[PDB]
């Protein structure tokens, strides 16, 4: 997988789907193209960041180095601010914090990346079917 | 600012570089160099950019500009540098580390890879080039002196006396003599390769001039290759010359008191363009300009804190 | 919020952080040539 990868190379290494636990049954916007009848949710340079922001998730799961890992997600906010903005990504995450277990700092530290998003998709699909 | 006929530099275990002039003892800029200490430092032939490294990382400071900050720096060796220098052309930057290695550097911003590793069986203390720019010397604590010719791949080993390291090694610009000191005081002066167009790369052991019964430091010679600067841990620096290695000018900075005990030793010399005047670097936290007639000297400049182990001079080829 | 000062906070000392040229030795040569 990508966690064999990533620790024999660096993140601008290789630069020079992403989902793992992505079915269409437990996503915030994916579940509702059924039921719902919304639109098929719209997009490689940016497929190797969905895999690097999982992998320092699950990292911080073992607290084992905090400091480590929250300093890797604060740069990828940083130099790229537009990946956390996809509603599919949100779902991946907020399904593994049910499953795995975190420290209360370190949980909060997540679901606080994602607050100052707008979920364009969302809100253009719900209001034509509501409509 | 660097925009200067002639310029001067010291720096040492303070952290900071301070910037100097030959006219008058007064500092002009202090740069900063954080967490390491300045082994030795030396500015380009273009005259705009100084080098200066040590513990693994040479930073190069910038002159015409006011910068405090190691505008280019550079990593990937492991111990720490010994000296540093460059081609006459400005091409490539050879230096010699503690970690046994006597690499070159590559100033070009292309993947032309024109450096080149050589490996030593022991640490190496000074590296010296030759004055066509063809050749180099390195020397390790074997006391083996190894003659790195650029042209070939082979590189002949010399050996004058096993078990004590040697320390420093230049040859003069007029290509007339090649020196080297020991961690005992002897300045081994070998006559130079004869061959100048096939560089047959041959020495001849010349003569051995018994002086600097404490450690010697640092050996150099003048643009005019008539006289020889060898420094040394007793405090005092004997300037000899080319016709028959008699004693020209001795030099101390010894007190007299016996309270003191060796309070700091003589580490560096540089020379003007008229071989007249030299600038000594000490370790008492200061450094003096002397004269090679009166004796006397004739500046002298306190603005560091620490010991000072290295300085720069030069000035325009005009003198 | 908590992370928000720390994300400006990092954003600061970056801009001071790219006024540096590194070279790196790559172990690379002209072996064949
Ligand atoms: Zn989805």
């Amino acid at each position: 997988s990508f966690h064999l990868l990533r620790q024999q190379m660096s993140l601008t290494e290789i630069m020079n789907t992403g989902l793992q636990e992505h079915t269409d049954d437990n996503c915030l916007y994916c579940v509702c193209i059924e039921i719902l009848g919304f639109q098929p949710s719209n997009q490689m340079c940016r497929i190797l960041l969905r895999k690097e922001v999982l992998r320092l998730v699950i990292n911080l799961s073992s607290s084992v180095s905090t400091k480590c890992h929250e300093t890797g997600l604060l740069t990828i906010k940083e130099k790229y601010p537009q990946t956390f903005d996809d509603i599919c990504l949100y779902s991946e995450v907020s399904h593994l914090l049910s499953h795995c277990t975190f420290r209360l700092p370190c949980r909060r530290f997540i679901q606080e990346l994602f607050q100052d998003v707008q979920f364009l998709q969302m809100h253009e699909e719900a209001e034509a079917v509501l409509a | 600012v660097g925009s200067d006929p002639v310029i001067l530099a010291t720096a040492g275990y303070d952290h900071t570089v301070r910037f100097w002039q030959a006219h008058s003892g007064i500092c002009t800029r202090t740069v900063q160099h954080q967490d390491s200490q300045v082994n030795a430092l030396e500015v380009t032939p273009d005259r705009s950019m100084i080098a200066a490294a040590g513990y693994q990382h040479i930073r190069m400071y910038d002159l015409n500009s006011n910068n405090p900050n190691p505008i280019i720096s550079y990593d990937g060796v492991n111990k720490n540098i010994a000296s540093v220098g460059f081609h006459e052309d400005g091409r490539w930057m050879y230096t010699g580390g503690e970690d046994c290695t006597a690499r070159i550097w590559d100033l070009r911003s292309r993947n032309l890879q024109c450096q080149r590793i050589f490996q030593v069986n022991a640490p190496i203390n000074c590296v010296c080039l030759h004055p066509n720019q063809a050749e180099l010397i390195v020397g390790d604590q074997s006391g083996a002196i190894h003659i790195w010719d650029l042209k070939t791949d082979h590189n002949e080993q010399l050996i004058p006396e096993p078990e004590v390291s040697i320390t420093s090694a230049h040859i003069d610009p007029d290509a007339s003599y090649m020196a080297a000191v020991n961690s005992t005081g002897n300045c081994y002066v070998w006559n130079l390769t004869g061959g100048i167009g096939d560089e047959v790369t041959q020495l001849i052991p010349k003569t051995k001039i018994p002086a600097h019964t404490r450690y010697a430091l640092q050996c150099r010679f003048s643009p005019d290759s008539t006289l020889l600067a060898t420094c040394s841990a007793d405090q005092t620096c004997k300037i000899w010359r080319t016709s028959n290695f008699s004693l020209m000018t001795e030099l101390s900075i010894k007190s007299g008191n016996p309270g003191e005990s060796s309070r700091g030793w003589m580490w560096g010399c540089a020379f003007s363009g008229d071989s007249q005047y030299i600038v000594t670097a000490s370790s008492d936290n200061l450094a003096r300009l002397w004269c090679v007639e009166t004796g006397e000297i004739k500046r002298e400049y306190g603005g560091h804190q620490k010991a000072v182990v290295c300085l720069a001079f030069n000035d325009s080829v005009l003198g | 919020s908590n992370t928000a000062q720390r994300l400006e906070r990092l954003r600061k000392e970056r801009q001071n952080q790219i006024k540096c040229k590194n070279i790196q030795w790559k172990e690379r040569n002209s072996k064949q040539s």
